């Protein structure tokens, strides 16, 4: 979902939010709507290998 | 300052309102942005989360 660039983070994912909450039931079996993480395309700080 | 989450479960042991209900609530809440600590209690019948 995009916005007009500019508007504040927050706003538009608890804008998003009430859009979402609808679309919840309708969604099949078992398989949830997971949202974006507080991040964006360069929060991929550290990466490690067990 | 805290945003409290509570859910009633009727005659259940500690451990069963654990799995059922507190264990879901607080690990899907790891990632609200925000929050610093998240507490969770199991209480025979109710699930206190902050």
């Amino acid at each position: 979902v995009i916005f007009e660039d500019g508007t504040d983070p927050y706003w538009a994912r608890s804008r998003v939010l009430e859009y979402l909450n609808q679309v919840q039931g309708k969604l099949p079996a078992g398989v949830s709507a997971e949202l974006g993480p507080d991040a964006t395309g360069v929060g991929w700080i550290y990466e490690y290998a067990l | 300052v805290q945003v409290i989450i509570k859910t009633s479960y009727p005659g259940q042991a500690p451990q069963i309102v654990e799995n059922q209900v507190t264990y879901p609530l607080t690990t899907t809440m790891l990632s609200v942005p925000g929050a610093k600590t998240v507490r969770g209690f199991s209480q025979f019948g109710d699930s206190y989360v902050y």
